[PDB]
């Protein structure tokens, strides 16, 4: 039912700033000309690029490749992953490794504290589904939930 | 007897009246918008709700082949009425 | 001027991959402690080219080519990369 | 892969066939534009002539060629006669819609064409 | 049983032992004579032996089919030959039909008939317009029904509904001009496809 | 802007283009191909008419359902004119005349009504007034025609700045009042004259672009004929008033620094190339200066 | 402010938690003037000196063939490997886990209705919120 | 008589089909989905190949619905998927394929609702 969102409070042209100071509706070309006019200007590593939310992986090679060529990389993104050791590294840590289907194919679960119920609800289902069926106990941590 | 913009055109059934910032009213522009003054929404509270015996009945249209398939309705509501999607009459069960 | 990047394109299980598996186990956990705030990255597809990119500071990219190329041989590759 | 041909070879035979057929429309331009009025001259007339044959270049095969050169004679033999109009004759130009921006910046300033 | 169109057996066999008739004396090029419930004909054979089965069928005292009715192209664009084009005719002697059909890429011609039929001078145009596919020996091929300047094949199935062209009038040039395609309605293609095949032991098993 | 003036949608004939005008002397000449380039992309072309219906059927297509609305006016008239533009993005001026009636002269018509259609324009909320004066037209030209118009240019200015004005140079097209005179009956005389699409397509290509919100432009064309060269050239091809005529021996000019057609989006066409099809309707290489 | 499409309203690729990189084919265009976002940066850069090598969607995937070649495999997982050389990695790190509940921002059911840009915009939704807080 | 070939069989210079819609214009073959209203599956069995999407304005005189693209709604059916691909690619497409989503073969033990032991044990009968 997230649809009618997508109908409702919904941007249509490239905005801008105005000369008294609030916003405005222009073209793109009247709009991309103040933007890499000031691109030109900062380079380096005063220039950063926050992801998260909604987006692609199409876009975000290319705002990686358009920050790519300013000398700046710290392309970031909403919620935190850590990076003390192999963040980004050694795709076994930002993953679900285990084959969602295998979730089946096993007797123990332990949830950290967070809610598959609310967080991915239909993981929760493979859970359910292999609590009822095939016989599996979870224990959790933290945060009591129903 | 319908309700009206404050740039003055008429609005329908729906409210459909176009905002000033339009180009479209040019279409009326020495002409005149047609429009249906008969609001069914309107018409059909004014009409009394018929106050049956039994709790399950059948409604019609007024003329069983013409119109309106025989529905049936549960009134076990007292609090509200039973409605008919066709039509929309209103029942109750008089006890 | 500076690299600033390095990345692995292998393949989990074939011949050709193969040198690459050896370079991880063998390897990788001291280059990473000796380049700590380097963002390198590993990915490990099915029937890919065992290829090498690494990026420098105006988005430039170079390719190393090692199909069949063993763990010395690879951290040589590696090392004139950071040379 | 040991095809059926159909009225030449290889293709290096088909390529006099299609002469055979250009040798016609090279000398069919000024008949048309004099007996039914145009506006071309006679030249633009003939670039867009080998401007269509210059599409059809990249052809590597026989059977598609030995095809192509037929299509080709139905039109001039709907040209050479006057079965055609002054509409249908300067049909192929597309004239009047404007041609969109090959380049990528101003393709979709209108459209979302990829 | 009344409404169930009732099957009349006899002429099955008929249309049957006289489908055996055309095999056995013409093996060759010749594939699964057939026969559907509707006791009507079929016969399905190679392009290389069309007209000999013709003139068998227009000249033999057995086969008098002297008298041609149609000639389709009806596409299946998941095989490798395409189009099947249908032949079906008459004898106004022993007062029955048949089907004499066969098949084509987008590139494999067929000789024509015209010697045999000379009825099939404009079905086999149309589908040079309506299809592209070219007759060997066919006496003024050319363009039927489409414009005397229209690209395509459009019966294809590959061709939609609407076209690659609407024509109209601009008036710069004094002149019906073209330009691509502009609706105002959108054709609306529906799903009337539903589940439940309707039809068991008729139907295609994995 | 507001949610329907936007240009969504490809090509033409039944797209959109934010364009929805109202063009006034669209019934003669000028006008018609200025529809036929507006109407065709998808542009809701409003037409103010005052005349015989039947005078503007050929007005009715080049209009792809809709986008083609008619109404009546009259000039002599205050807000008439505001009630036919009070939805208008856009306006343009085509009107003109050459030759006074008992009612209505090259003054008034040129510069009165101009006048009143650009304070119109301004009191509704709209962004461009593009007018046509006429090039060869700065003041005491030797003709009145000329002469009053350009007042018109001072006049409209103080009444809606930011105006886009085009002042061409002469038009041929079939069905003209320039090419088919000649026709139907010299020295120090030289006009490099304009196709008309390469004035028609400007000015739809002028009521879309960011720049030319105040710029005087001049739609010329290549080939600076000479008359006498030209007049025989029509003679070889095809084998009235004071103002008018005095208009004739007026055109003269050199480009200073003006804009003109490539500026603005347009390949102009020379005259010899389209000058058969204009001139057909009487049957049975001329020489160029720049200076 | 550059007005961006959704994901029902371009060919986009995601990817899932397991690594399954999947596709959004295309169904509406967005409205107005909006495009696709990665549409315009090939914009951005080509109205600066700056040119990507890109002039279709192809090219786009293309280039992550090079970057990490997972996002074009479609309904498969990269199947992976090498945990435990993060493990060493990350057991030479030391850090403290403070003594507080850890406890999710999701829990209960009135938290869960609204969320990331969208469902925040939406009635029909805070017909749920305006139900079940009652 | 006969000729040797193996080339990729072109057709594209056959069908008009000027320039828009051949290169730039990808083509999705699949089995369709399961309306999942329905539990009924025989729109499954078959690789439709419908065509990508384009613009659908708004005709602002009716508030009809209206397109550029006349190929957008152009089903087609086909019987297997080796023949689909052989069919897009004689006319140039970029097709891009969808694989079939064959369902498993699950268990479904009625009695096993009803268990001592176990945890399936259903209410509501
Ligand atoms: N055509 C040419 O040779 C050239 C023309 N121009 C300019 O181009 C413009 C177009 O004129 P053109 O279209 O060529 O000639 P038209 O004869 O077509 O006259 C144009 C329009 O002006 C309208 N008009 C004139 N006077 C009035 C009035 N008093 N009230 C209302 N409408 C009026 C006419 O209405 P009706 O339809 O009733 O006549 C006509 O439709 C004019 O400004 C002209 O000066 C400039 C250079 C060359
Ligand atoms: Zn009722």
């Amino acid at each position: 039912f997230a649809y009618d969102g997508l109908k409702r409070q919904r941007l249509t042209e490239p905005m801008v700033r105005n000369e008294k100071g609030l916003l405005t509706y222009t073209s793109w070309e009247d709009a991309l000309s103040r933007v890499a006019g000031m691109l030109q200007n900062f380079e380096g590593n005063a220039v950063a690029a926050i992801a998260g939310g909604l987006v692609d992986a199409e876009a975000l090679v290319a705002l990686k490749d358009l920050l790519n060529k300013v000398d700046s990389d710290n392309l970031c993104t909403e919620e935190i992953f850590p990076t003390e050791g192999a963040g980004t590294d050694l795709r076994s840590n930002y993953l679900l490794n285990t084959t969602i289907a295998g979730v089946e194919e096993a007797d123990v679960v332990l949830l950290v504290g967070t809610n598959p119920r609310f967080e991915a609800p239909l993981f929760n289902a493979r859970i359910r589904k292999s609590w009822l069926h095939n016989d599996l106990k979870v224990a959790l941590i933290g945060s009591p939930v129903d | 007897g319908v309700q009206v913009s404050p740039s003055g055109e008429k609005i329908t059934h729906t409210g459909q009246v176009y905002d000033e910032k339009d180009y479209r009213r040019v279409r009326f522009v020495d002409r005149q918008k047609e429009v249906n003054e008969n609001f069914a929404i309107d018409l059909i509270a004014q009409q009394p709700v018929n106050e049956v015996e039994h709790r399950i009945i059948a409604c019609d249209g007024g003329g069983g082949a013409l119109g309106h398939p025989k529905v049936y309705i549960n009134l076990d509501k007292e609090t509200k009425t039973g409605t008919c999607g066709y039509c929309g009459l209103q029942f109750k069960q008089h006890h | 001027l500076g690299l600033r990047e390095i990345r692995v394109h292998l393949c989990q299980r074939s011949p050709g991959s193969q040198g690459v598996r050896d370079f991880i186990v063998q390897r990788y956990v001291e280059l990473k402690k000796a380049h700590p705030n380097l963002p390198i990255l590993i990915r490990e597809c099915s029937e890919v080219q065992p290829k090498l990119w690494a990026r420098y500071a105006f988005g430039q990219e170079k390719t190393v080519s090692l199909n069949n190329l063993s763990a010395d041989e690879v951290t040589r590759a590696m090392q004139n990369v950071l040379s | 892969t040991s095809v059926k041909p159909i009225f030449s070879r290889d293709l290096n035979e088909a390529k006099r066939r299609v002469r055979e057929l250009y040798r016609a429309w090279y000398r069919e331009v000024p008949n048309t534009v004099h007996l039914m009025q145009l506006d071309i001259t006679v030249k633009q007339g003939r670039d867009k002539v080998r401007e269509m044959f210059m599409k059809n270049a990249h052809v590597t095969d026989p059977r598609v060629v030995d095809l192509l050169v037929i299509k080709g004679k139905m039109e001039l033999q709907e040209t050479i006669k006057v079965w055609k109009q002054r509409t249908h004759v300067m049909r192929f130009f597309h004239e009047t819609e404007t041609p969109r921006p090959k380049d990528f910046l101003s393709k979709f300033y209108m459209g979302h064409d990829p | 049983r009344p409404t169930v169109r009732p099957r009349s057996d006899v002429t099955h066999k008929q249309l049957s032992a006289f489908g055996e008739y055309v095999a056995e004396i013409l093996p060759k090029y010749v594939q699964q004579v057939q026969v559907s419930c509707l006791d009507e004909l079929e016969i399905c054979i190679h392009p290389d032996g069309v007209i000999p089965t013709l003139t068998f069928l227009r000249d033999h005292t057995n086969a008098q089919f002297k008298s041609l009715a149609d000639l389709t192209a009806v596409d299946v664009p998941t095989r490798q030959n395409r189009f099947e084009i249908v032949y079906n005719l008459l004898s106004l002697r022993f007062n029955s039909r048949i089907r004499v059909k066969t098949y084509a890429d987008e590139l494999t011609p067929i000789d024509s008939i015209v010697s045999v039929h000379i009825a099939a001078n404009w079905y086999e145009r149309e589908v040079w317009d309506m299809f592209g596919v070219f007759f060997f020996n066919h006496p003024d091929l050319r363009r039927i029904l489409t414009d005397y300047g229209f690209e395509g094949h459009p019966f294809r199935k590959d061709f939609p509904l609407t076209g690659y062209v609407e024509l109209r009038y601009d008036d710069e040039v004094k002149r019906v001009v073209a330009e691509p395609v502009e609706l105002a309605q959108e054709f609306r293609k529906f799903d009337l496809n539903s589940p439940w095949e309707a039809f068991p032991a008729y139907r295609q098993p994995p | 802007l507001h949610h329907a003036v936007i240009p969504h949608g490809k090509g033409g004939r039944s797209s959109v283009s934010g364009v929805v005008a109202t063009v006034f002397g669209a019934t003669g000449f000028l006008g018609r191909y200025v529809v036929n380039h507006l109407g065709r992309m998808g542009s809701q072309v409003i037409i103010p008419y005052r005349c015989d219906v039947y005078d503007i059927m050929h007005l009715r297509l080049m209009g792809d359902l809709g986008q083609l609305t008619f109404l009546e006016w009259d000039a002599r008239d205050k807000d008439s004119i505001r009630k036919a533009v009070q939805h208008s993005n856009v306006v343009i001026n085509l009107i003109g005349r050459e030759w006074e009636t008992r009612n209505f002269d090259f003054e008034d018509v040129f510069v009165n009504i101009p006048r009143a259609i650009a304070q119109a324009s301004k009191e509704a909320g709209v962004e461009r007034f593009i007018h046509v004066s006429h090039l060869n037209a700065s003041m005491k030209s030797s003709s009145k025609s000329l002469r009053s118009k350009a007042v018109g240019e001072k006049e409209v200015r103080s009444v809606f700045p930011e105006a886009i004005i085009i002042r061409p140079s002469d038009i041929f097209g079939r069905e003209d009042r320039f090419l088919n005179h000649f026709a139907n009956y010299g020295f120090k005389t030289v006009k490099q004259p304009v196709y008309v699409a390469d004035v028609s397509k400007g000015i739809v290509n002028a009521t879309k672009d960011p720049d030319a919100v105040g710029k005087t432009f001049a739609f010329t064309g290549p080939n600076r004929y000479l008359l006498f060269h030209l007049v025989k050239y029509i003679f070889g091809m095809t084998h009235t008033t004071k103002d008018k005529v005095e208009r004739i021996h007026i055109s003269d000019v050199m480009p200073t620094d003006l804009p003109g057609l490539e500026d603005l989006g347009v390949q102009p066409t020379p005259l010899e190339l389209k000058s058969i099809e204009v001139l057909r309707r009487h049957r049975t290489p001329a020489k160029t200066v720049n200076y | 402010i550059l007005p961006g499409a959704a994901y029902t309203e371009k060919s986009a690729t995601y990817v899932n938690t397991e690594g399954r990189a999947q596709q959004t084919k295309v169904a509406v265009t967005p409205p107005g003037l909006a495009r696709e976002d990665w549409k315009i940066i090939r914009a951005l850069s080509e109205i600066a000196g700056i040119t990507l090598p890109y002039d279709t969607l192809d090219q786009v995937r293309n280039r992550l063939e090079e970057v990490s070649p997972n996002l074009v495999r479609y309904d498969d997982i990269e199947e992976t490997n090498y945990f435990q050389q993060a493990s060493e990695l990350a057991k030479l790190v030391n850090q403290e886990v403070l003594a507080d509940p850890l406890v999710p921002p999701q829990l209960t059911i009135k938290d869960f209705y609204m969320t990331d840009s969208i469902s925040r915009a939406s009635q029909t939704m805070a017909k749920c919120v305006k139900a079940v807080t009652e | 008589q006969l000729i040797t070939v193996d080339e990729k069989l072109d057709i594209t210079t056959l069908t008009g089909v000027p320039e828009e819609h051949i290169k730039t214009r990808k083509v999705r073959i699949f089995v369709p989905a399961r309306n999942n209203m329905q539990s009924g599956v025989n729109n499954t069995k078959k690789w439709k190949m419908e065509f990508d999407t384009r613009e659908r304005w708004e005709n602002p005189l009716m508030g009809w619905a209206s397109t550029a693209d006349p190929l957008s709604n152009m089903v087609l059916t086909f019987s297997a998927k080796e023949d689909a691909i052989a069919f897009a690619e004689k006319n140039g497409w970029s097709y891009d394929v969808e694989e079939k989503k064959v369902p498993k073969p699950k268990s479904k033990s009625y009695g096993a609702n009803f268990s001592w032991n176990k945890r399936t044990r259903v209410s509501t009968k």
